[PDB]
Formats: structure tokens, sequence, C-alpha cells
């Protein structure tokens, strides 16, 4: 419901006729994972560049963000006190545990408060629509005081959220055609408008 | 009555009771009754060590300005007069000590105010009104208003607690006691700041004691 | 209600909690027929009993050699203490299924008739080989200690903290085996080295566990 | 009524009609009447037995020094056979102890001595022959049976612990008492041994090994020295 615009040229969202995975429900319910992930995302790939470029971080790090280990043949960095496999093992556990209750939730709404958790429970019992479970946690402060205050919220972030998913492409296909570091064309089309551009990047 | 935050709601069990309530749990931790109770014990247990702890490391720091506490541990490091003793011995004494007292206060909590009497002397018997309050000869002066009271010990408590960790981590980063981390702020604000001494941290990394080496840590991979 | 292995999915048709240790775990429903469900708790029960001894004995033993104690590693006690002393593999192994054959046939003959053991048909016995529950022949003598007869509630839980700690014994037992076919090594001290650096001394770097 | 644990309950079958009971049986062993009656029946041979030894060691060790009492075994010389001490040990204390089993199966059947049927043991409890036994009873019963459950428990400790502190010490208790309290701090175990991730301790065994009496060189293991500390 936020932040349409009754653009859907391609038209899925009809909800006659329905079923397995397009259904309305979990494909707007896709679309805001993506949104917070897209601007989380974004906000990694820049951090260490500029933090570097401003010297307040040791040159040590501030590497660019396809090196740091994700594609070694980009390039590893090391110095984590761990291995990369000895971390991503944990990374798997962790990210085990909190996808499958999220999706608990939603497929058996409420269901996820029940079984006996370290009272770790009322959290998760939240509301009875995913990607808005609310709840003393996941709204902290109490936020949507005006429920129209609370739909312009939606709406903020379902607009910042498109703007990182696309903010996010544009990382992928400069550092993939120019190479370099997302900081580094921005410092280049400032320098040269004109003569620093894919035009220029031919 | 406030609250953590202006423009929040405090959780219904959390009303303005327990001392020091300002109505915070996000983590909805106080929702069964025991198990609330008993974190309300270990807060009191908490509260009161961390202010005892950093009451010592200061008055210690300050009284004797050479001893970096943080080795405080020096089987050698110790006073001329008991300087160089049997960690056997000494660990026996106190493990002993400590694991009677504290079965004490343990049983209180399993039934409140059922062993106040004193089991020799049973002409002695502590007046105890709520769990974690020995009071009676455990309150000398006895002043127990007592409502404000509580209130007070609980802040200042978690103030000693945030203190006391704050006061570890400088070690563990600046090697430093805290005057004179203090005072070297003092001479740079700029210069002596965390931004310029983090990322390492001053760890002798696995001491040996007297018998073998004991492992040491970090609290983070700064090194 | 009770606590579903898989939080938030119900348990099956078959799966009901009048047992130990029912989780509702049986996602390949092999225990719908009741014959097999009873059959298969039986074995169940034998095999977290089997490994359970395992363990205590593995983990001795590998005690006993860190120590300097002259034990040897349990892969090899077997040869060397037949080498050792003056033992023949077939006496050894004919009389060794000669034993095991009786006293188990005769618990198989109980499953199948639940009664006709301590008939008398025995030396002159009855009370003791008569059964129980299936799998809990706690007579005077399978239960000599006599808690079998007191306290049912306690029995009960005796029951459940027996199946944990069994199914426990089961899963130790593979890792041994793991542990010592990767390693080649003693499984103490696998624990051991880990213990000198979790960071570097484990499957991550085995190079076997993850073949990368 | 006092209980080992002050201000804790105590269990159901454990009541407190038997003498010197604290409701002690936090695995509720004594749920069953036979096996309670036998359990009884052994916890007292077990506490007379050990205030014996205890008793006979101290005083050995007190009169006759010099002669280290875990080895009394080979160090005795006497010049009747060995192999007719054990005989007639054997035989004769089989005849009793068949005698007193004979009697907690069926009770009160052998009272009469069979061959002076002039004389002739009244009736009684288990574990309190009485009679003869007892011709001389200075107070109650009731305190004594305390007493006598009191002082057998504390024997099988204090023997336990002659044992283990022989197999880290090899030395009489006197003496071992002696040095610990020549020094306070170091005659523990703390100061003689501890464990730690780094690494693990545990004090010499004090026996050293199979030790050969007239050629049968028995075989003398120590008590699962293994896990010492
Ligand atoms: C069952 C009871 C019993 C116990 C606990 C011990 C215990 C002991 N005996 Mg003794 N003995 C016992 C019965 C007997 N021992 C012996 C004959 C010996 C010998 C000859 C020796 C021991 C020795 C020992 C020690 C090591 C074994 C240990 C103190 C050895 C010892 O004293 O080592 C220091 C030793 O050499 N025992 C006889 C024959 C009368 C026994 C008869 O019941
Ligand atoms: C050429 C083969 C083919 C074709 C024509 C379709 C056709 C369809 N699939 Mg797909 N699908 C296929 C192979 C194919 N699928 C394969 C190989 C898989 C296994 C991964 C799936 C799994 C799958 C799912 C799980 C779903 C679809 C869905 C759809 C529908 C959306 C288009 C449509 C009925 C959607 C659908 O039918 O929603 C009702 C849907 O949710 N498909
Ligand atoms: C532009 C940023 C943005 C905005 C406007 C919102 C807006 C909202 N979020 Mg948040 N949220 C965001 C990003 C954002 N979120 C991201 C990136 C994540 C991923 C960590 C989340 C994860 C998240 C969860 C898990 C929940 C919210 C919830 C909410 C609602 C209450 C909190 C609030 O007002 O904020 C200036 C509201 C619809 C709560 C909600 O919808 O409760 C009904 C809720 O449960 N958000
Ligand atoms: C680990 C130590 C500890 C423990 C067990 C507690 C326990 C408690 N705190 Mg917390 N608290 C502590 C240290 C601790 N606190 C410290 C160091 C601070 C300072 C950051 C605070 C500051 C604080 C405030 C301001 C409040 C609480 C409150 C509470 C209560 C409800 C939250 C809860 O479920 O806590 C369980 C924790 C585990 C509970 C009695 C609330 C209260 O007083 O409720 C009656 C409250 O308003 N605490
Ligand atoms: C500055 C903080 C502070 C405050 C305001 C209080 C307040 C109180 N303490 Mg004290 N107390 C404190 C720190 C504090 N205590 C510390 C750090 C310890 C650890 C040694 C204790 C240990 C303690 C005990 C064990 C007892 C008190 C008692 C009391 C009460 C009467 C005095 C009152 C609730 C007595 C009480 O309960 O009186 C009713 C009492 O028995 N306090
Ligand atoms: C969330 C972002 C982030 C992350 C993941 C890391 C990660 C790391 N930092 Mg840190 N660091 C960051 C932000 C971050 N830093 C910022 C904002 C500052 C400025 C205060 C620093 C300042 C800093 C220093 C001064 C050092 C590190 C170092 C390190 C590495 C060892 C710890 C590690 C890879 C250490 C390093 O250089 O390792 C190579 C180190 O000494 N960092
Ligand atoms: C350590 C865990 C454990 C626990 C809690 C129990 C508990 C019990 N066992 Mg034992 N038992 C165990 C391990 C355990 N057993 C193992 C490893 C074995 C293999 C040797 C056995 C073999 C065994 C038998 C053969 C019998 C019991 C019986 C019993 C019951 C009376 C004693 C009780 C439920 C008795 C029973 O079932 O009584 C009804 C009985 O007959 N157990
Ligand atoms: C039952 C519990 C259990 C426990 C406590 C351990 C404990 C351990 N295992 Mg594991 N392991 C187990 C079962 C267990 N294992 C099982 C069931 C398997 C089969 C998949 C294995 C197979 C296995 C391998 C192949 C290796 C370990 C290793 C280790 C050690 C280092 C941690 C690690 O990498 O893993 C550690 C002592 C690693 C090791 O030896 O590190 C020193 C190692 O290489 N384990
Ligand atoms: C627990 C039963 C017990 C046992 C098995 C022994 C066994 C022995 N005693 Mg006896 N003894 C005992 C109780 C026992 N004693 C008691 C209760 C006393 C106290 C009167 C003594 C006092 C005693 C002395 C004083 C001596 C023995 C001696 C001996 C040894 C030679 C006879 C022999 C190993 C003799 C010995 O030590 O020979 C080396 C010896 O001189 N015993």
């Amino acid at each position: 419901l936020p932040g349409d615009f009754g653009f859907d040229p391609l038209g899925l969202l009809d909800p006659v006729n329905s079923g397995g995975f397009i259904e309305p429900k979990w494909l707007q319910y896709s679309e805001v994972i993506h949104a917070r992930w897209a601007m989380l995302g974004a906000a990694g790939c820049i951090a260490p560049e500029v933090l570097g470029a401003a010297g307040l971080i040791p040159d040590a790090t501030n590497i660019k963000w396809f090196e740091s280990g994700v594609i070694p043949p980009a390039g590893s960095y090391n110095g984590y006190w761990a291995d990369p496999y000895t971390i991503f093992f944990v990374e798997i556990v962790a990210m085990q545990f909190a996808e499958l209750r999220r999706l608990q939730d939603f497929r058996y709404p409420g269901s996820m408060g029940q079984q006996y958790f370290l009272g770790l429970e009322a959290i998760f019992k939240g509301s009875g629509d995913a990607a808005y479970p609310g709840g003393p946690f996941f709204n902290l402060f109490n936020l949507g005081k005006t429920e129209a205050a609370m739909k312009e919220l939606k709406l903020k972030e379902i607009k910042n959220g498109r703007l990182a998913m696309l903010a996010m492409l544009g990382y992928g296909a400069q550092a993939v055609m120019t190479g370099k570091g997302p900081f580094q064309n921005l410092v280049e089309h400032l320098a040269d408008p004109v003569n620093n551009n894919i035009l220029t990047n031919f | 009555r406030k609250l953590w935050a202006p423009g929040v709601v405090a959780p219904e069990y959390l009303k303005g009771d327990l001392a020091g309530d300002y109505g915070w749990d996000p983590l909805g931790l106080g929702a069964d009754p025991t198990a609330l109770k008993w974190y309300r014990q270990s807060e009191l247990q908490h509260a009161r060590w961390a202010m005892l702890g950093v009451a010592g490391v200061l008055v210690q720091e300050i009284v004797k300005p050479d001893v970096y506490f943080y080795e405080a541990g020096l089987p050698q490091n110790l006073p001329e007069p008991f300087t160089n003793i049997n960690m056997g011995g000494l660990l026996a004494w106190e493990f002993i000590l400590m694991h009677w007292v504290e079965v004490r206060r343990w049983q209180d909590y399993k039934n409140f105010g059922s062993v106040n009497e004193d089991p020799i002397f049973k002409g002695n018997k502590v007046p105890n009104p709520e769990m974690g309050y020995p009071g009676g000869i455990f309150d000398p002066f006895g002043f127990s208003n007592l409502k404000e009271l509580q209130t007070k010990e609980i802040k200042n408590g978690r103030l000693a607690m945030i203190a006391y960790m704050a006061f570890i981590l400088q070690a563990q980063a600046t090697g430093k006691g805290p005057l004179a981390a203090l005072s070297a702020h003092l001479s740079n604000p700029f210069g002596n700041n965390i931004l310029k001494n983090i990322g390492t941290c001053t760890v002798p990394h696995s001491v040996d004691v007297q018998g073998l080496t004991i492992p040491l840590t970090c609290l983070w991979p700064g090194s | 209600v009770r606590p579903v292995w898989f939080p938030g999915n119900p348990p099956p048709a078959h799966l009901d909690g009048s047992l130990a240790g029912d989780y509702g775990f049986d996602p390949l429903f092999l225990g719908q027929e009741p014959q097999t469900l009873k059959w298969y708790v039986q074995a169940e029960l034998v095999h977290g009993r089997f490994a359970m001894l395992g363990a205590a004995g593995i983990i001795l033993t590998s005690i006993g050699a860190k120590v300097g104690l002259g034990f040897p590693e349990w892969y090899d006690a077997g040869k060397v203490v037949v080498e050792k002393n003056n033992i023949d593999f077939p006496t050894l192994m004919v009389i060794q299924f000669y034993l095991m054959g009786w006293a188990e046939t005769k618990r198989w003959y109980d499953f199948k008739n639940p009664g006709s053991q301590a008939d008398g048909s025995f030396l002159g016995f009855t009370e003791e080989f008569k059964g129980l529950e299936n799998g809990y022949p706690g007579g005077r003598f399978f239960d000599p200690m006599g808690l079998s007869r007191g306290d049912a509630a306690k029995y009960q839980e005796y029951k459940q903290k027996e199946v944990k700690n069994g199914r426990l014994a089961m899963i130790a037992c593979l890792g041994f085996a793991a542990q010592y076919a990767a390693t080649g090594k003693g499984p103490l001290d696998n624990l051991a080295d880990h213990l000198a650096d979790p960071n570097h001394v484990n499957f991550a770097t085995n190079g076997v566990s993850i073949p990368i | 009524r006092p209980l080992w644990l002050p201000g804790s309950t105590p269990p159901a079958h454990l009541k407190g009609d038997l003498p010197g009971d604290f409701g002690f049986d936090p695995l509720g062993l004594g749920a069953n009447a036979e096996s309670l009656k036998w359990f009884k029946e052994s916890e007292l041979v077990h506490s007379r037995w050990a205030m014996a030894a205890v008793a006979g060691i101290l005083v050995q060790e007190i009169v006759r020094p010099d002669v280290f009492w875990y080895n009394a075994g080979k160090e005795v010389e006497s010049p009747l056979g060995p192999l007719g001490l054990l005989a007639v040990e054997f035989f004769l204390m089989h005849w009793v102890e068949v005698r007193r089993w004979q009697d907690l199966r069926k009770p009160g059947s052998v009272d009469q001595d069979p061959i002076f049927s002039q004389y002739k043991l009244p009736p009684h409890e288990v574990g309190y022959p009485g009679g003869v036994f007892a011709p001389f009873i200075p107070g109650d019963l009731a305190e004594l049976k305390v007493k006598e459950i009191k002082n057998g428990r504390l024997a099988m400790l204090a023997f336990v612990g002659f044992v283990m502190a022989a197999q880290v010490t090899g030395k009489g208790p006197i003496a071992a008492l002696q040095e610990h309290l020549a020094d306070p701090w170091g005659t523990t175990i703390f100061s003689k041994a501890a464990v730690v991730p780094g690494q693990a301790v545990a004090p010499p065994c004090k026996i050293p090994a199979s030790v050969s009496y007239k050629g049968i060189e028995i075989p003398t293991p120590c008590f699962l020295q293994g896990l010492w500390p």
C-alpha cells in the first residue's frame, strides 16, 4: 500500500487467481526486506572510502569494499582475528536462527512467542503483520504517534529503500567498469564533469 | 513520575515501585515474577559490588600512586608483611568463606526470611523486611525516605557499574591509570584520547604465575 | 505445548507425549504403526545405553593414556592386549557370541510373548524374569536398587534423564569416531589442541572437514 | 526437628522414626521398605566396622610407630602359618556372618544357643541383639543409638581420609597432622596440586608398586591415581 504510484506496467499485484509466491502479501514483504538491506549495504559499501579519505582511520583499513575478502580473486585482506571460514561458520548459524524464526512467524502468525525462549518471546509476538511487528524492541521508541505520521514514515522508508537499491546497483556497475572506488568515481567526476565520465571511460 | 524518554510508555510491571524504575525493559525480561525477583537480587549484587570495586581501585591508586591496580594481582606486588604467600592456602580460605556466606543468602532467596536466627546464638536474629535487605545488625546506624533511600542506592550503584567497566577498558587500552589518563587529557584534550589510543590494547598475554601461565585476555582484537 | 524440536510446527499424529523425550521429532513418520513404534522405542533405548557405555570407556582409557599410565589408545587396545596376553581370537569371539546370544534371545522372546520368561521355565525363578514395561525389565535384579518400585514421578524423571543422556552419548561416540578418523590422533589430544588455539586448531583448519 | 539443611523440607518416605535421621536422601533411595531395612542394617554394620578400624589404626600408630599401619600386611611376622590364619578367619567369620544373615532373612528364628538350650537370647529388632551383647548400659538406648550412628559415620570419614592422606604422603596420619600444623599454608592439596586449562598437576603416589611377599609378589596399584587432583 505505501509508496504506490499506480505504476505496475507489468501488472503482477493482481490479487485474483494468485498463489505460490506470487501474492501481494509476500511480494511487498520481499520489497521492504530488500529496501532495508540495500540501505544498509549502501551505507557500508561507502563508509570506509570516505572514512579514510578524511584520514580519520588508519590506512591499514579502508581498502575498497570488494577486496575485504568476499571475493579473494578480487583481492583479500587479512588481520581479522580469525579465518574467513571460521567467521563464515558462526555467520551461518546466527543467520539461520534469525531468518528461520522470522519465517516461522510469517507462516504461523503469532506462533513464535510461545515455546519457552528464555523470556525472549513477548517481543516476538509483535503485530500480526510481517515486516512490521513493532513491539518493544522492533519499535523501540513509540514511533507513529499520529497514524498520519506513521503512514508518512512508511512512505519515507520505502522511498529511501528504493533509492538504496538503485545506489547499490550503481556501485556494482561502476566498480566493475571503471574498477576504481565509488568515492574515487565521485572525486573524478567532480574534477572533470566532462573528462571524468563514462563517455571518457569508453 | 517520569519515564526514560519524553514520549514513551512504560510496560505494565515497570509501574514505579522498585527503586529506580524508569519503566525501561526494551528486551522484555521482567515478565515472569520469580525471574524478575532473581534479577533484581542480582542487580543489587552487581550494584553494591561495583561500588566497592571503584571505591577500592580509586583509594589504592591514590594513596599509593604507583600500583597500577590492573597488576595489583601481582603475587609479588604484595605488601611487605604478607608479600609472597601460598596461593593454595589463600584461595582455600577465601573460597570456603564465600561458599558459606553465599549459600546463606541463597537460602534467603529460596525462602525469604527463613534463616534470620543465628543458628548457634539463637538469641540472635536479623529483621529482614524485604528480599535482599538484612538490616538490623546489617545496618548499625539503622537510619531506615526509605523509598528515596533505595532509589539513591540503585542510582549511584548503576553509576558505579558503568564507571568501573570504563576504568577497566581505559586500563586495557592505554595501560594507564584513571588519574593518569585524566591528567593526560589535561596535558592535551586533543591528544590522550581514545581515537589515538584505540586499535591496540596493553595485554601482557598470559603472564606466568608461580605455578603456570594463566591465559590472559583482551576485550577485543586490538592488540 | 510440549517443546517441539521445531518451535512453531505442531507434532504429527502418532507423536503424543506419553513417552520420554517426545519433542515431536519423527519427520519421516517412521512411528505411525504402534507395533513398529514400540519396537523402535526398545531399539533407541538399547542403543542409548550402549553409547553411554562406550563413551565412558573411551574417555576413561583416553585419560589413562594422556597420563603416564601406559594405557593404549582405544582403537588399538584390542590388538595390543590380545597380543600381550595369551588370548585366541576364535575362543574369545565364540564365548562372547554364546553368552550374548543367550541373554539377547531371552529378551527377544520376552518382547514377543510379554510374560513367558518368569514362568519358572528357568531354574526356579519368577517375579524377576517378568517384564515391567516395554524395555524396562526392572525386577529384583535389573532394578536391584529398587527405584522403579518407588515414587513414580521420580521414576518418570529418571526415564527422561536416561534417554536424554543416551541420545547425547550416541552423538558423542560418533563425534569420537570422526575426530579420530580425521585427525589421526587421540580425542583428548584434539581437545587439548583446540584448547591451545580454538581460533586455529579446529575443523576450519583441519583442511578435510571443509574441503577447501 | 533438625534437618541436614536448615530451612529445607524432608522427603516423603524419610519421616524421623529411625535413630540419627536428618532427612538426608536427596535421591529418594529409601523408597521401598525392604530395601530400606537392608540399607539401615548395612549402614549400622559399616559404621561399627569403621569405628573399630579407626580406633585400632590410631592406637596402633601411637603405641608401635615406625611400623606402617598400611604396611602391617607385609611387615607382620607370625610363627603361625598365613594359610592357617586365613583359614581360621574365613571359617569362623563365615559362621558368624551366616548366622546374622539367617537372622535377618528369618527374624527371631535362631535366638537360642543350639548347644546350651538353657542359654537363649531374648527377641529383639534387627541390628540390635542386646542380651548378653548389651550387659552394661549407662544411660538410654535412644541417645545411644544416636551416638552410635554419629560416631560410625564420622569413623567412615576418618578412615577414607586416612586412606587418601596415606596415598598422597605415605605417612602416619599423626605425623602428617604434625606436618599440617608445622605449615598452615603449604600442607594443603591446594598447595600440593591444582588444575587449569593451561595444565594439570597431581602429586606423586607414595606407595611405590607391586610388593613381593614370599613369592606372591602382590601387585599394588593406587586407587585411581589418574584423577587425583
